[PDB]
RNA sequence: GGACCUGGCGGUGCUUCAUAUCCCUCUAGAGGAGCCUGUUCUGUAAUCGAUAAACCCCGAUCAACCUCACCACCUCUUGCUCAGCCUAUAUACCGCCAUCUUCAGCAAACCCUGAUGAAGGCUACAAAGUAAGCGCAAGUACCCACGUAAAGACGUUAGGUCAAGGUGUAGCCCAUGAGGUGGCAAGAAAUGGGCUACAUUUUCUACCCCAGAAAACUACGAUAGCCCUUAUGAAACUUAAGGGUCGAAGGUGGAUUUAGC
């Protein structure tokens, strides 16, 4: 008999966290919990979790662009990647009738849901989503192929279709998760006052490195002053006089509101892009809500996002590439 | 005596613990000014403190008094000299 | 490729450190810096001699505790005041640990003429991040 | 203290700059590096001397 | 100061207080060469004579 | 101890050209002018060029301080591009992170 | 801020590998951490021209090289005055021979600054770093004072007082005569000097001594000088060999100190306090004279004026100890807590003598409620504990009726490096195992008696046989019993005769207890084999029990019969 | 220079050339290879050419109760003690040169008919 | 490797 | 020699393909002119490296001296260094990178198939695969979740760098080392990249967009040549800036070819 050199250490694998671990983590976390309190001067029995992320963020600042980089002082819970539990006793029996299938969780929905769909047999959209494959896969606490998701949402929806009652009506809520969907109504500024009493509103734009602020009156003769000049002397290009045109002339309003709008940075059509943003949306708090709604589908109202690209290393542009060499 | 944990996790990991953590250790830490040692050192301090003119309520009114303003500049950095 | 500051992948074998583990375009992203001083700040001066007198220290402790430091240096500067941390391992006895310290903070206080103090925190072994 | 104290944070400065990443030759391949300097400004206002 | 740096680190060496990495590696390669044959001529008893 | 013969050459040029500072200071001040008479100025012009070759300030070097490189220099850390990416990459150059945008 | 009870004093390395966990690491540690800066200095100073480049701003003089060694190499007088300030005892003799052949003159001032030089070091070489009585008879210094050609008051001053330093107390007194016969005048410092030399002249009765003394103080008187502090300080460390005889005579010397101005100092009471504090009765005297002292001291800030000061709170613990007056050491106590009066404390050797008496006499006269805020405040805050005072914290806990903190006595004895003190050992086990308690304790204290027995199987004395005391292995095994590890019992059985230990009567008995509810007569007969073995009295009253209480197999009643064939 | 220098990891993976062109495809052979030597092995803290004694470093902290002081080995004892480091070093190479041979199989360059031993233990305690 | 391959506790508080 | 397997290759099949992408299509260019600059060749007593894609304003975010490593001449020999070498070897290497990558794969440890052959291991109404880890992804930076950066494994080209530094092996040690003075780096040419042009969507001036003139041998067009001045420097026919003089080729460029969503 003779020696072979053994393959690698045992070290070199991953760690588990036993349920006692965790337990002696926690009394750690509560002991911390009241010396943090103390170290605050704050009362140690109203002290929340985000007094806790306030007070660390405090004595360790961390400025680390990845926040999962930073200090964490988390209840053990929240910290630990969750475990599943031993599947058998000390007998050597599994728990589960399913657990050789590896799938013990997913084939026991799959099951149970199976089950359902031959009860009704025998018997006879907009604010909600489907869960994705990554929430079944933590509700199941187990790992799930692409297929194996399509195979139970294809499952669920075939059972939607069926005289479905309550009882199978709590059992699909569980996977449909509520999808919250923005408002993409315009936000109206408010109508203020000024000395005399004439009413007008505020808004700002931008456009490029042009920054505008503009103030639309309720009442007026169509008058625009641009830093205080009139705005076909501020804006010599009929371009740019066009751009302040639009908002007015979209709603039919011109002729009827003076504004006196303050614009710096950029050149002269970032400008009047900067301001006719600005006078759109303070145009909008004298409209009613269907014409702001115009507004917004004419391209009146969004902040146009196209700015100048930063050129690369090694390249003649943003894009252009140097002259590939003649070979 | 504080659980606090740094470092970008593993895959299915946690962030390391304290002991022998770097990156703790980099942190420029405020453990020495709680805010409770704070205000403890700002009691002591008041004993060194002056207390400004009542009459100087305005600038308006320190200028009238004190026409000359003279502006100068100390830097704090890091180093020997 | 780039080769930068990288730990390549192994057969899963050789444990890194967590400074270790991260590349160069993780800095200040998921690891912090070695030194700290206000050299490199806009309108600061003295860059130059704070990242020589950098690289010394590095190398005068990787000498003075052979075998001893378990992870890189820590340097801190505040005001004129240099701290030195290390994380040490546990095998010198402590004599000779309280031995180095007072030779070193002496030593380096008359070779950089400012007030220098090493802190050392030991641990058992290197501690290890994950293994590549 | 009993100070009057107002804060506010100056724009941050950011000073890049760029550097051949290879020993030898390669030119059109750069590393760039960066500095940012952040800012806080606290304003006392009548204040004595001591 | 280069002398400074280099003259401080080799008193220190000698001194036992500073381990020089380096330097044993050289003084390794360089003890090995004499084993070898290749060993440093004598200043004006070089091959060409 | 200096990492070349050419970094010894430029220690030993900085050396010369501080002595020599003070002296070629004076002596160009009588020549950058329209002030004082030309036999005095064509005097100074003898003067300054026979002081040594290695007091001229115009021949020193900025190598790098560490691998003694002519070029690739950034003057704030006196390091060669090489040198200051290494130690710029370990994290050991306080503030200093790669850049993108 | 105040001191952090749970950490070490702050010149240690803050880390639980490297902070000091006894008394003697204590000590240890911060010579260690002393022992690199010498040698950090002494390269410093081997090798200046590395730390010449000053960087510093503004500059900082303390940080740079000392250069000892002197730069003037001309044959001159300011020359030798540089080797005087540099304190080169012979280059400056050698100098100073080469001038005086050569015939130059050289300054009065200047011969005398040599004559202190020799005179304090007693012509030899002070320590550096690395190149009875000691007044040698071949002095430099007394030749150079006959040669010398013009002698003032200041050249007889630093000869009487270099003798006195180095016990030449004779030649001292000698001396004074001659400046005398001169018609000169002697300072205080030189009287300092001369009343300790009258005293440690010649061995002599009281009465003889303390006649002298009064004559030099009335000579004192009639030369126009004035005593300090020290005069009388060294009258009354002089008086302390005569105990009983000088206590009235020293206390005369205290209050001449009030009338005069001078004030006492900590030295002052320091001197009284030893010398009142004679072994015997400190009831008669002692009580009242540390009484009134620290009535006097009370809320008072000590600067420091004679180099005694830093001894007084360690003498005046010492008596509060003797009396066991716990009032009276939390005023000694109290005192120094006034200000910074810490800072009088002494030394290691002192700081820990202090905390010592003083703490084992809080576990001694305080309430148990108390006492365990002291042993919290104190170690290792302050002083880290001798074993005895381990055990005298024990006594307390026992006599306070609260045992339920042994276990944790035990736990921070080996944080303070007595795992392995046997006199602390037996005694953990002997309260523990002293009467049986109620479950929860009892487990308790069995949990304690495996750590100490394996303090007793892993001892670092394992290179030699290992000494199991008769009393910690009855212990041991009674606490097993007690909390139902009787599988940790019954093994130990064996080290009784592989140490040949007498078992204790008690353990035999609680065996036949465990044995009769396991119903198990082999362990029975082994109880009875054991005590058959060594011949107990007992065990053949206990085969009676054994027989009618346990069932008895025939190859058992043989076996008893063949112990009763021994009986 | 100083600061030109590297440490012991950077110099034997440049000196052994293990990673690299040659080593990927075998393409060179290794009848001398450069084998790497841990040269911080018998090195002792604090013991240096001049033969310094340093209190607390190399040398016991205490004697006889007392700190010791500086001190230096003389010309002579220095001599020993490098003398007695050479020999300790040809001992530890000695040591690794005496390894066990073991025995041949069919033949001496053939690898059948050697022992591996024992399989290995199996997870669930399993031994053969 | 028929030439050979041959590569080739209590902790207490203040120890001596 | 037989049979089979893998790889490579096929003026090899079929199907689907490439998004600034292989072709056409879209826009501005290169290829012609002058100049700037790199390389080649030639020349010189007079460096070196890169040199198909992946070299060619490349190492250099830079050479009048210095830098410098080159040539000629002279000088020094324990030498700035407990020496030194920009000497050989990138086919011994670390270090830092190019390339596919404008990729998505690599793979420890097991398990099963082929009779236990080299080999192979997928079917979702599923038929032997499970896989830590790395990469992609995610996340972070910049102005968003977009975009652009960054990242991009293993492996491929013994790809590039011994001249960043370090270093294995081999070589020099009165010389293949060190220092000084002066000097080289030109163009008969070919070629790559770039700049300015050839003009009327132009040229000049005012202005910074409601103008007046110019407009073919006194127009457009040199950032070139020549002369002068100035700036830097010890040193400038030489480097840069400005002025004067001069007013050339060029009249929108064949095959071919670059970049951009
Ligand atoms: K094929
Ligand atoms: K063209
Ligand atoms: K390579
Ligand atoms: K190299
Ligand atoms: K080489
Ligand atoms: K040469
Ligand atoms: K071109
Ligand atoms: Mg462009
Ligand atoms: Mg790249
Ligand atoms: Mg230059
Ligand atoms: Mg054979
Ligand atoms: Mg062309
Ligand atoms: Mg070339
Ligand atoms: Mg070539
Ligand atoms: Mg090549
Ligand atoms: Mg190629
Ligand atoms: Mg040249
Ligand atoms: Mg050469
Ligand atoms: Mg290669
Ligand atoms: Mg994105
Ligand atoms: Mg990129
Ligand atoms: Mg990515
Ligand atoms: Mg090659
Ligand atoms: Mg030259
Ligand atoms: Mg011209
Ligand atoms: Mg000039
Ligand atoms: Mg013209």
């Amino acid at each position: 008999a003779f020696v072979i050199p053994k393959k690698n250490v045992p070290t070199s694998k991953r760690e588990t966290y036993t349920e006692d671990f965790i337990k002696k983590q926690i009394e750690e976390f509560n002991i911390g919990k009241r010396h943090l309190a103390n170290m605050m001067g704050e009362d140690p029995e109203t002290f929340t979790q985000e007094d806790i992320d306030r007070a660390i963020a405090y004595l360790f600042p961390s400025g680390l662009f990845e926040k999962r980089a930073r200090p964490v002082m988390k209840h053990p819970e929240q910290i630990f990647p969750r475990q599943r539990a031993i599947q058998w006793g000390e007998d050597g029996r599994p728990f589960h009738y399913l657990f050789y299938t590896g799938k013990q969780s997913y084939y026991s929905l799959m099951h149970d849901v199976y089950g359902m769909l031959l009860n009704l047999e025998k018997h006879q959209v907009i604010g909600s989503r489907w869960l994705i494959k990554e929430e079944l896969e933590e509700m199941l606490v187990e790992k799930l192929s692409d297929l194996d998701y399509m195979q139970f949402i294809r499952l669920l929806e075939k059972l939607l279709t069926s005289q479905c009652g309550a009882a199978e009506e709590e059992f699909v809520q569980r996977f449909r998760r509520s999808v919250t969907l923005e408002s993409k109504k315009q936000l109206i500024e408010p109508v203020q006052y000024d000395e005399q009493g004439m009413a007008f509103s505020k808004s700002e734009g931008k456009r490029k490195t042009a920054k505008a602020e503009a103030i639309v009156y309720k009442h007026g003769s169509g008058r625009i002053k641009v830093n205080g000049i009139d705005y076909q002397l501020y804006f010599p290009i009929t371009q740019d006089r066009e751009q302040l045109m639009f908002p007015f002339h979209f709603v039919d309003r011109l002729g009827k509101h003076d504004v006196t709008c303050t614009v710096s940075g950029g050149g002269r059509s970032a400008q009047a892009g900067a301001i006719r943003l600005a006078m759109a949306k303070a145009l909008c708090s004298f409209v009613t809500e269907d014409e702001v709604e115009w507004m917004r589908q004419a391209g009146l109202l969004t902040t146009d996002p196209r700015v100048r690209e930063r050129k690369k290393p090694g390249q003649e542009g943003a894009r252009r590439k140097f002259t590939w060499k003649k070979r | 005596p504080l659980p606090v944990r740094m470092g970008y996790p593993v895959k299915k990991g946690v962030p390391m613990a304290k002991e022998g953590n770097l990156e703790l250790l980099k942190i420029p830490n405020f453990l020495h000014l709680t805010p409770v040692a704070i205000k403890k050192h700002c009691e002591a301090l008041k004993d060194f403190c002056t207390e400004w003119p009542a009459a100087l309520d305005s600038d308006e009114k320190c200028e009238k008094h004190f026409p000359i303003e003279i502006d100068s500049t100390d830097y704090v950095s890091s180093g020997p000299s | 490729k780039n080769r930068a500051a990288r730990v390549r992948v192994s057969k899963g074998d050789k444990p890194v450190t967590y400074e270790e583990a991260h590349a160069p375009h993780y800095i200040a992203h998921r690891k912090g810096w070695l030194s700290l001083h206000t050299g490199n700040l806009d309108g600061e001066d003295h860059a130059a001699e704070r990242t020589v007198e950098d690289v010394f220290l590095r190398k005068f402790m990787w000498g003075t505790f052979p075998g001893c430091l378990a992870d890189q240096l820590v340097l801190k500067r505040r005001g004129n005041q240099l701290e030195i941390c290390a994380v040490v391992l546990r095998q010198l006895s402590p004599h000779k640990y309280y031995f180095l310290v007072g030779y070193s903070e002496t030593l380096l206080s008359y070779f950089y003429k400012c007030p220098v103090r090493l802190h050392l925190q030991t641990v058992p072994s290197k501690v290890v991040y994950k293994y590549l | 203290l009993g100070i009057s104290i107002k804060v506010h944070e100056p724009p941050r400065k950011i000073e890049r700059f760029t550097l051949l990443q290879s020993v030898h030759i390669y030119k059109k391949h750069r590393v760039q590096y960066e500095m940012r300097t952040l800012y806080r400004c606290l304003e006392l206002e009548h204040l004595t001397g001591s | 100061n280069h002398h400074t740096y280099a003259e401080l680190m080799q008193t220190l060496r000698f001194l036992g207080l500073y381990r020089d990495e380096h330097q044993d590696f050289m003084d390794e390669q360089k003890r090995l060469k004499k084993l070898r044959g290749k060993e440093k001529p004598k200043k004006g008893e070089g091959k060409r004579a | 101890h200096y990492v070349d013969w050419r970094m010894w050459r430029d220690v030993k040029r900085r050396k010369m050209a501080y002595e020599y500072a003070d002296e070629r200071l004076r002596i160009n001040s009588l020549r950058k002018n329209t002030i004082l008479p030309k036999i005095l100025q064509d005097v100074a012009d003898e003067e300054i060029a026979a002081l040594p070759r290695d007091s001229c300030p115009v021949r020193i070097r900025n190598r790098c301080v560490m691998t003694s490189r002519p070029r690739g220099v950034k003057r704030r850390w006196r390091l060669s591009r090489i040198v200051f990416r290494h130690l710029a990459d370990h994290g050991q150059l306080s503030g200093i992170q790669r850049a993108t945008w | 801020v105040n001191r952090d009870t749970t950490a070490v004093p702050y010149v240690f390395q803050d880390d639980p590998y490297l902070m000091p966990a006894s008394s003697l690491e204590s000590r240890s540690f911060l010579l260690a951490k002393k022992s690199g800066e010498n040698v950090a200095k002494f390269i410093i100073n081997s090798y200046p021209k590395y730390f010449q480049k000053d960087i510093a701003e503004p500059h900082i003089p303390c940080l740079m090289p000392e250069y000892f060694e002197p730069q003037i190499k001309d044959i001159s007088e300011a020359a030798l005055k540089e080797r005087i300030e540099l304190r080169k005892v012979k280059a400056s003799v050698d100098m100073f021979d080469q001038l005086l052949q050569a015939g130059t003159t050289v300054s009065l001032e200047t011969t005398n600054s040599l004559l202190d030089l020799l005179c304090y070091y007693g012509d030899q070489e002070p320590s550096t770093d690395y190149h009875g009585v000691t007044w040698r008879a071949k002095n430099n210094a007394e030749r150079i004072f006959s040669l010398m050609p013009e002698k003032n008051e200041h050249s007889y001053c630093t000869m009487i007082r270099g003798m006195v330093k180095h016990r030449a107390y004779e030649q001292a007194l000698n001396l004074y005569t001659e400046l005398l016969n001169n018609r000169l005048h002697a300072d205080v410092y030189t009287f300092n000097a001369l009343i300790e030399a009258t005293v440690c002249a010649i061995n002599e009765k009281f009465e003889e001594k303390w006649s002298k003394i009064l004559e030099l103080l009335r000579h004192m008187v009639a030369q126009k000088v004035k005593p300090n502090l020290q005069t009388f300080n060294t009258i009354l460390k002089c008086l302390r060999r005569f105990h009983v005889f000088a206590r009235s005579p020293a206390l005369q010397v205290l209050r001449e100190m009030k009338a005069i101005g001078i004030e006492p100092s900590l030295a002052t009471y320091h001197h009284i306090i030893r010398l009142f504090d004679q072994p015997g009765d400190p009831l008669k005297r002692s009580s009242f004279i540390i009484y009134d002292i620290m009535n006097e001291l009370m809320g008072k800030r000590f600067s420091p004026k004679d180099p005694d000061d830093d001894k007084f709170f360690q003498s005046a613990m010492s008596i509060c100890s003797s009396l066991r007056d716990l009032e009276l050491a939390y005023q000694v106590h109290g005192l120094l807590k006034t200000g910074d009066n810490w800072k009088f404390i002494g030394p290691d050797q002192h700081r820990n003598f202090y905390y010592s008496k003083f703490f084992d006499l809080i576990c001694l006269m305080e309430q148990i409620d108390v006492t365990l805020k002291w042993y919290e405040d104190l170690i290792p805050s302050a002083y880290f504990p001798h074993s005895q005072t381990m055990i005298h914290l024990l006594q307390a806990l026992d006599v306070a009726n609260r045992l339920e903190v042994i276990p944790k006595i035990w736990k921070d004895s080996k944080e303070y490096g007595h795992t392995f003190r046997s006199d602390l050992r037996e005694e953990i086990l002997m309260l523990m195992a002293r009467d049986k308690h109620p479950p929860e304790l009892q487990v308790a204290f069995a949990d304690c008696a495996a750590d100490i027995k394996s303090a007793y199987e892993s001892q670092p004395i394992r290179q030699t046989a290992q000494d199991w005391p008769a009393t910690s292995l009855n212990c041991i095994a009674i606490l097993f019993l007690r909390a139902g590890r009787t599988q940790e019992a019954w093994k130990m059985l064996g080290l009784f005769r592989k140490h040949n230990k007498i078992p204790r009567s008690e353990l035999l008995n609680e065996l036949m207890d465990s044995a009769k509810v396991s119903n198990s007569p082999s362990q029975a007969i082994e109880v009875v084999e054991l005590a058959s073995a060594f011949s107990l009295p007992i065990c053949e009253g206990l085969t009676q029990r054994v027989m009618s209480d346990f069932a008895i197999n025939q190859e058992q009643k043989e076996a008893l019969s063949n112990l009763t064939a021994l009986t | 220079s100083f600061f030109t220098k590297l440490t012991a990891d950077e110099l034997w993976k440049g000196a052994l050339a293990e990673t690299g062109a040659g080593a990927k495809k075998g393409r060179g052979k290794r009848t001398k290879k450069k084998k790497r030597k841990d040269l911080n092995r018998g090195q002792i803290i604090g013991e240096g050419r001049y033969g310094f004694l340093w209190p607390g470093l190399n040398v016991p902290l205490m004697k006889n109760g007392a700190v010791q002081t500086i001190a230096q080995r003389s010309k002579e004892e220095q001599e020993k003690v490098e003398a007695d480091m050479i020999q300790q070093r040809e001992e530890w190479d000695r040591k690794k040169k005496m390894k066990v041979k073991r025995e041949r199989g069919w033949s001496g360059n053939s690898w059948g008919g050697i022992s591996l031993g024992p399989p290995d233990p199996g997870p669930c305690g399993e031994t053969y | 490797y028929l030439s050979g391959e041959e590569v080739e506790e209590y902790e207490c508080y203040a120890p001596d």
